[PDB]
C-alpha cells in the first residue's frame, strides 16, 4: 500500500519512447527479464528485442506519454542498479 | 499534513485505480478524484470550468494511455508516477512555505501546474484556469 505523505497556442504533451541501450556487461537473459517485466513482452518477443539492442546498439520497447515514460524509465534503470548491472534505460520524444 | 477529505479523495482514487489493474496511479487520475473534492472543487466552480467535460477528458486518455497490468502478475500492484510523487510533495512543500500545515484539494490543484508534460495541466490551461487563479481564490474567495 501507499503512504501518501511520505513516498497563444497550446500543445499537448508529446508521447515518448522508451529505449533500451546495449552494454558489453549486461547478460542477454536480464534485458529479456527487463522487458518482460516492465513492458510485458512474451519470452519470443522480448527475445527479438534482445536481439535488436545487441545488434543495433539500442532499441525501442514502447511509446507511453511524457508521464508514463517517465516512470517506466525510472524503474527500469533502478532494477538494472539492484542487480548490479549497468543496462541503461532512456526515453526520447516520439 | 492532508486533511481528511483529502485523504479520502487519494486513498478512492488509488482503489479504483487498482480494481481497474491500472500500472500507474497518474497525476490525472488525481485531478479526476478532485473533481469531487469540494475543495478543489469550489476552485474550478471560481474558475467557470465545465467540470462535465473536463471529467470526460480525463476519463477518456486514462482509458487510452493508462498501461493494464495483465492478470498473470500478481507481485507488481499499481503505482504512483514520478510525476504523481513530486505533484504531493510540492503540494506540502508550498503550504509549509507559508507556514502552516494544512493540505487541501486546492493546494493539490495549484502543484499539478508546476508539472508542464503532464496532460492534467495542459487540460486546465485549456479551460483558461491558470496557477495564479486558483491561489487568487484561495488567498481571496470570490
Ligand atoms: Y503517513
Amino acid at each position: 500500500w501507499l503512504d501518501f505523505d511520505q513516498l497563444d497556442a497550446l500543445k499537448p504533451p508529446s508521447m515518448y519512447k522508451v529505449i533500451l541501450v546495449n552494454d558489453d556487461y549486461t547478460p542477454m537473459e536480464f534485458v529479456i527479464d527487463v522487458l518482460q517485466k516492465f513492458f510485458s513482452y512474451d519470452v519470443e518477443r522480448a527475445t527479438q528485442l534482445m536481439l535488436a539492442v545487441h545488434y543495433q546498439g539500442k532499441a525501442i520497447c514502447g511509446v507511453f506519454t511524457a508521464e508514463v515514460a517517465e516512470t517506466k524509465v525510472a524503474m527500469v534503470n533502478k532494477y538494472a542498479r539492484e542487480n548490479e548491472h549497468p543496462l541503461l534505460c532512456t526515453l526520447e520524444k516520439a | 499534513m492532508l486533511n481528511q477529505e483529502l485523504e479520502l479523495s487519494l486513498n478512492m482514487a488509488f482503489a479504483r485505480a487498482r480494481e481497474h489493474r491500472h500500472e500507474f496511479m497518474t497525476v490525472e487520475h488525481l485531478l479526476l478524484a478532485l473533481l469531487s473534492n469540494p475543495s478543489a472543487r469550489e476552485a474550478l466552480e471560481a474558475c467557470s470550468v465545465d467540470l462535465v467535460a473536463l471529467r470526460q477528458e480525463l476519463e477518456a486518455f486514462i482509458e487510452q494511455t493508462t498501461p493494464v497490468l495483465p492478470a498473470s502478475e500478481e507481485e507488481r500492484d499499481t503505482q504512483p508516477t514520478l510525476s504523481f510523487q513530486r505533484v504531493l510533495q510540492r503540494a506540502v512543500f508550498h503550504v509549509q512555505s507559508s507556514g502552516r500545515n494544512e493540505v487541501t484539494g486546492a493546494n493539490v490543484l495549484v502543484a499539478i501546474f508546476s508539472e508542464q508534460e503532464s496532460q492534467a495541466a495542459y487540460l486546465l490551461r485549456k479551460h483558461e484556469v491558470s496557477r495564479l487563479d486558483v491561489v487568487n481564490f484561495i488567498s481571496h474567495g470570490t
